[PDB]
């Protein structure tokens, strides 16, 4: 497949193929198009370094898929595992967990920032 | 503010170093500005800022500040240099002028 | 910059007198900004010296908008004003006094912010004399 | 024994040059604030404890920056307006007729010739011009910028009006706010906050006082550069308001006539109503408070002993010796005599004659004049006095009484009242510093 | 706490939330507001990935906190620990060492760099 | 020495300070000069960004030089190692891959992803 | 002449064409152009075949 | 000798400050900068 190929499958066929699209997150006189043309360049520079930037701060920058140490709070979403990784798109699962987003950002910053400063603390010796 | 300038008038060889000093009554920073008149001929700037040389002359001029004192210091004297020479601040101008002369 | 004045003056004493002093091709400053021409914010001086004495400070006009300030001993009788389209500065000095006869001059102004009062050009003098 | 260790997002600030964009809060404002990104409803406002900082209103860059913007926009909003060069005309101008004596001659009503929609025939056409838009070459006029610089019309749809803009700016940079309530121009600032971005700043455009604007906390403050300097200004913030009430008793009726294919010039039609003077009115007993809490919070610097008088304005342009503003796109300039006649020591108003100018030409620009269209009806506007822009005036070391005049000019020193509490910083997120650690 | 919000507290308290002022470093016509946005949103930008790179080439990319390979020249500054981290405000220490800060970075660069090397030629086995 | 420094030398000399160029990738109104710069800049940031792209989709973000886990099939180059380190300089050995990068490339992010993956079910256990 | 007493008439440039040459929108990078593959698409509702461009 | 008829005293009816009488005025031109139609320059 290609871009944005498999938006539509599963969680389990979705999740192996996230190189092909994320590769593709990046890719003259003042005239009208030059200046739409260059705020459209810079606006995707933008938004692309906010996302680096968020995946920078709970230390998974380089990674794909990287594994956490905060725990799911059941009340996000108390649906089985199997189910949702079987059934569901990704589209919906968005949906379903779109008002609980920023909490679980917060809790993922803090909990890196501590397990950063343990991280050190043990180095230290 | 009132300014007093020292000495009302000197005298000085050629290539001797000489200097020049007056205080203002206030605390001014280094807002002093040196100023040299040769006879029948209009003034012009030579310190600015009481430590900045004005463009187009000699290096051989120089001047400091020691608390509110602020002096004028000349070496290897030319005498071209004989003249006035006053000391402003703000909008006051020393009164009399230090003329400098050959012996 | 280069600073033209008037020429010597003889007047009465109860008259008026006038003197002016012309800066050609340095009132106005480019703005880089805008990319256009504006009137600058330097100041023109007056000073003058009488015969044997050190120099007196009359007045100064801000040139951006005409404004000035005047030394209060000579407060009421001597106006300063200045003309941007021919870039010259007048003094008119009213109901002159037998001292009041000296050599005055123009003096120019940066009005930079950190060197207060610095009065880098000189005009060549005007004598004005008073006598019955 | 020790090793370093790099730190990410450090709290270290430096002083430093950055561009600001505006942002307000939502018709076409000579200030394009329909440009402005939309501010948040409620702005993060962070106190800062333990903290001191240096701060200087008078080397500040933002005050020349916004300076340098305001008149940007300025130009901007001009450049898409109609071209008013076919009005240098020979005017023939007759006196106006149920005038009071105040206003005797200073109204003109001048009648010329003006091209028409076609080009093969001229219009014979009337307006009124006050007196300070015409010179004498009835008699013949002209208006006074013909000679010198271009006019062009503000079109008549532009609001005058100071909109707030907050500045604000880019990511990686900060703005400190100085919460200290007695704090003078420069100096440290021991109650000094950080915030995204400026306050609601409004860039009312005066010379002699400071209208509207934001007041003070607890009392009256004088700030300026060095007092001993009579060159210097002397920036005043009061702390409670005084209502000046201006307004221009005239009908004033507009009548828009065609001088170009498309382009429309508006002119003066004829009075409706008698023909009074523009005038403001400021509360006697408020000024009068406001100038003895001013000399008060003024002798401090001078000491109880001198005396202090305020005069009226030693002379210059008509921009500055008055009080000129613009209010509800008209501009005024007003005599503020009768504002500047105490001799401190140790229900009526104070009415303000006022003239009216079209041929405006502030931040004067080699080739360029706005011609202030007509506005119809009566115009009146309430604004807040809330500061002065004094000048000393150099005296000698035997007398012991100061005299302060009101001055500006410079706009400059009127911006930086509004801008006075600001400084804008550079973030630097780097740091490295000694730990026991040693990396694997 | 917020932005900003420990800069007058010790070290203690600021090296624990480098996350909370670290979040906020990223966040149509050619007219003079819309240009001064767009070239104060390109310095933005420019100014983060300045920082971000000098990051990648010290081996402490995605890392709020990271250890080094060289000590710490007493030359630099030969004020102890604990009063360093229990004493003084950041900006004080910065105000101390900002003389010495190029060639600090310069030993942090070579010495990342050989590590690498190093690292690589052992990993050759 | 300087940028490019080791432009003309062999292998060797130009692996062991690679630092020294990438420390320098990366280092008003609307006239002609203005849009000039502005265009150059946000050009250099977006080429920047690119390379960055590629180097953390192969995850070796942050990383001068990283190893990878695919063979070197020598229907790309089947030359011998030692003269390829000391005789042919990176501009040479370029003009003789420059046709086979794109598959190359593929191949590295293919296996990277496929080992995030499996290193990911590997530490669910 | 019909609008010289209200417009500004300006005159278009002889050889500047006003054929209208087939142009293509792109959005730019980080954003995507569904279109609605389906024939038998009315005016808005869900289109269940559709594809990225 | 070099410069017969290079140089041209040509005088016009320019316009004055206001845009309504005509004032005759004076000036140089360089012959590479007249053509002919005393006699009329352009
Ligand atoms: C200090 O702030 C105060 C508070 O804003 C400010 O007072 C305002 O002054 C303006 C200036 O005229 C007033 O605006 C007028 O309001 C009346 C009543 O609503 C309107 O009828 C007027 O309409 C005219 O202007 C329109 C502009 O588009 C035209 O379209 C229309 O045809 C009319 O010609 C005009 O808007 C305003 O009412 C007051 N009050 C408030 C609350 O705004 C004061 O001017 C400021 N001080 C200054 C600027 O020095
Ligand atoms: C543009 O035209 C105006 C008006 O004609 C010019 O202003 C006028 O300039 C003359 C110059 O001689 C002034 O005359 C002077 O008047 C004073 C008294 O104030 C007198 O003492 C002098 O001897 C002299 O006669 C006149 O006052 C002045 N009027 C105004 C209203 O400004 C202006 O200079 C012209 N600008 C140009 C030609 O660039
Ligand atoms: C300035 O002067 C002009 C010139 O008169 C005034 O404009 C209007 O001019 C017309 C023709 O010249 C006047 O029309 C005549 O009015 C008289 C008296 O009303 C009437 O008997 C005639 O039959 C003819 O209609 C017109 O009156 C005059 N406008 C007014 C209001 O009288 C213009 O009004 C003058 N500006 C002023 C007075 O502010
Ligand atoms: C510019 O010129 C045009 C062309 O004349 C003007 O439009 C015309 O305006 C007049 C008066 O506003 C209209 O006259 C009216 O016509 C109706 C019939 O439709 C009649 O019943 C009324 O008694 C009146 O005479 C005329 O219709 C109109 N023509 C068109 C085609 O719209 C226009 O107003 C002018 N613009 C100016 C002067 O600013
Ligand atoms: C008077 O004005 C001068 C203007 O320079 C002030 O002098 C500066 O003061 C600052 C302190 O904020 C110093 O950093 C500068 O080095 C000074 N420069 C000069 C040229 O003096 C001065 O502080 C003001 N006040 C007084 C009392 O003089
Ligand atoms: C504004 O307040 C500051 C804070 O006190 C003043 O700074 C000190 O003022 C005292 C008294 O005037 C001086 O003795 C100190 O030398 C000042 N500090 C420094 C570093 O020079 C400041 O002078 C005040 N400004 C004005 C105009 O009064
Ligand atoms: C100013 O002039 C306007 C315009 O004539 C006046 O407004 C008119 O007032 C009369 C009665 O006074 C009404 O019959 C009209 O309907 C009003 N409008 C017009 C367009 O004529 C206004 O009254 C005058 N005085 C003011 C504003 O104080
Ligand atoms: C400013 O004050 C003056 C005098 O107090 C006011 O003039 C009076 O206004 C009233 C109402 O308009 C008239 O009836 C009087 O004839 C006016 N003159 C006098 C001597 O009372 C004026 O209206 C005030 N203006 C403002 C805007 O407040
Ligand atoms: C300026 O205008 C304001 C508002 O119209 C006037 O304030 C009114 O004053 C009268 C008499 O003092 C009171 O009865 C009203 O309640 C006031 N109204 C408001 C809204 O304040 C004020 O008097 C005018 N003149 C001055 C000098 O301020
Ligand atoms: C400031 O107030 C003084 C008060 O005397 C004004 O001086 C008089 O102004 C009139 C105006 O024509 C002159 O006729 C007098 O000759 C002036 N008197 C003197 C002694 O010169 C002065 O004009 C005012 N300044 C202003 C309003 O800017
Ligand atoms: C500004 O106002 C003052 C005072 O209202 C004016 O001074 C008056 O001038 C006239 C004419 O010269 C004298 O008869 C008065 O005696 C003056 N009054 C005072 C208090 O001195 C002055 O002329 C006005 N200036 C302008 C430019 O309008
Ligand atoms: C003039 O000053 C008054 C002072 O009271 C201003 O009124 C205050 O405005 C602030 C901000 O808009 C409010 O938070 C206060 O609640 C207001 N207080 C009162 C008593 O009104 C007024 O906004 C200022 N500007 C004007 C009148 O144009
Ligand atoms: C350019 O080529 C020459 C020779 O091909 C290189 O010289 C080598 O330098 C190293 C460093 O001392 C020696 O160990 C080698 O023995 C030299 N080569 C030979 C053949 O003896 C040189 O380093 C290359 N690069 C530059 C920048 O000159
Ligand atoms: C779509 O649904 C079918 C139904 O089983 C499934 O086989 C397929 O994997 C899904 N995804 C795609 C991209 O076809
Ligand atoms: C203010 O009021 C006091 C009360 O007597 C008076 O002495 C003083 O002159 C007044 N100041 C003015 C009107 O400026
Ligand atoms: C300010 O300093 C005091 C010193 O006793 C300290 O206790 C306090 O925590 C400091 N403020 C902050 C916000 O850390």
């Amino acid at each position: 497949l290609g871009f944005l190929g498999a938006a539509g499958s599963t969680m389990g066929a979705a999740s192996m193929t996230l190189t092909v699209q994320a590769r593709n997150l990046l890719s003259l006189k003042l005239t009208v198009w030059g200046i739409k043309q260059l705020q459209a360049r810079v606006l995707a520079v933008e938004r692309y370094l906010r996302d680096q930037q968020l995946l920078g701060i709970w230390g998974c920058s380089g990674k794909l898929i990287c594994c956490t140490n905060v725990p799911w709070n059941s009340s996000w979403s108390n649906r089985n595992l199997s189910e949702i990784w079987d059934n569901m798109t990704w589209l919906q699962w968005d949906k379903e967990i779109s008002n609980y987003t920023q909490i679980i950002y917060g809790l993922l910053e803090e909990s890196q920032n501590q397990q950063e400063k343990n991280e050190q603390d043990l180095l230290a010796l | 503010i009132q300014v007093t300038q020292s000495p009302s008038s000197l005298s000085a060889s050629i290539g001797d170093t000489i200097t020049v000093a007056c205080e203002v009554s206030q605390d001014v920073g280094w807002a002093v500005n040196w100023y040299h008149q040769r006879p029948g001929r209009p003034p012009y700037n030579l310190i600015y800022t009481a430590h900045n040389l004005a463009p187009g002359v000699a290096s051989r001029f120089r001047g400091s500040r020691v608390g509110t004192y602020f002096t004028l210091t000349i070496n290897n004297l030319l005498p071209e240099d004989v003249g006035t020479y006053y000391c402003q601040v703000f909008d006051s101008f020393a009164p009399g002028g230090t003329r400098v002369d050959l012996r | 910059v280069r600073l033209d004045q008037s020429g010597t003056a003889v007047k009465k004493p109860g008259a008026s007198v006038r003197v002016s002093c012309r800066a050609p091709d340095s009132f106005t400053v480019y703005r880089p900004r805008l990319s256009a021409y504006f009137i600058g914010e330097f100041n023109i001086h007056w000073l003058r010296q009488a015969p044997g004495q050190g120099l007196e400070w009359l007045g100064f006009v801000n040139i951006f908008r005409g404004a000035v300030k005047y030394s209060s001993r000579f407060q009421g009788r001597i106006t300063i004003t200045r003309d941007t389209s021919s870039e010259t500065s007048y003094l008119d000095l009213g109901a002159l006094k037998a001292d009041d006869t000296a050599t005055y001059y123009c003096a120019w102004d940066k009005n930079v912010d950190d060197n207060p009062w610095r009065l880098d050009s000189w005009g060549q003098g005007t004598l004005v004399i008073v006598s019955s | 024994n020790l090793w370093v260790t790099v730190y990410y997002g450090v709290p270290v600030w430096k002083d430093a040059e950055t561009t600001l964009f505006c942002a307000s809060d939502a018709k076409h404002n000579v200030w394009a604030t329909h440009a402005c990104v939309p501010t948040d409803p409620n702005p993060q406002e962070i106190h800062l404890e333990n903290v001191t900082e240096e701060f200087n209103m008078w080397k500040n860059n933002m005050v020349e920056q916004m300076h340098t913007d305001i008149i940007s926009l300025w130009d901007q909003s001009l450049k898409p307006c109609v071209k008013l060069t076919p009005l240098c005309v020979t005017l023939q101008c007759t006196n106006v007729n149920n005038i009071t004596d105040d206003m005797r001659g200073e109204l003109k009503n001048c009648s010329f010739n003006m091209t028409t929609e076609l080009r093969d025939k001229k219009q014979k056409v009337y307006s009124l011009f006050y007196r300070l838009d015409v010179v004498q070459i009835n008699k013949e006029y002209r208006l006074i910028n013909c000679n010198t610089s271009a006019i062009t019309q503000a079109c008549p749809k532009v609001s005058f009006e100071p909109i707030p803009i907050h500045y604000c700016a880019p990511a990686g940079f900060a703005i400190l706010k100085c919460k200290d309530k007695k704090f003078n121009g420069t100096g440290p600032c021991p109650s000094v906050s950080t915030v995204q971005c400026t306050h609601g700043i409004k860039p009312v455009v005066s010379t002699q006082l400071l209208l509207n604007g934001s007041l003070a906390e607890e009392e009256v403050m004088i700030r300026s550069e060095n007092i001993t300097n009579n060159a210097k200004n002397i920036l005043v913030q009061f702390n409670t308001p005084v209502q000046i009430n201006c307004t221009r008793p005239n009908n004033n009726t507009r009548k828009s006539i065609r001088i170009g294919p498309g382009q429309a010039f508006y002119a003066t039609g004829d009075i409706i109503g008698d023909i009074r003077q523009a005038h403001c009115n400021v509360s006697k007993a408020t000024w009068n408070e406001t100038l003895g809490k001013v000399v008060k919070q003024l002798r401090k610097h001078f000491g109880n002993n001198t005396i202090i008088r305020f005069a009226n304005s030693s002379g210059g342009d008509l921009e500055v010796t008055t009080h000129s503003f613009n209010c509800g796109g008209e501009f005024f300039y007003c005599n503020t005599s009768g504002l500047f006649n105490s001799t401190w020591i140790s229900n009526d108003s104070i009415t303000l004659p006022c003239r009216i100018k079209q041929i405006i030409n502030m931040w004067q620009r080699i080739g360029q004049a706005m011609y202030a269209p007509p506005i119809q009806g009566v115009i009146r506007c309430v604004s807040n006095i809330t500061g002065l822009i004094l000048t000393r005036d150099g005296g000698s070391t035997n007398s012991t009484t100061e005299t302060f005049r009101p001055g500006g000019g410079d706009m400059r020193d009127n911006w930086r009242s509004e801008l006075y509490k600001y400084k804008v910083v550079k973030i630097e997120p780097l740091g490295v510093a000694p730990t026991r650690c040693k990396r694997r």
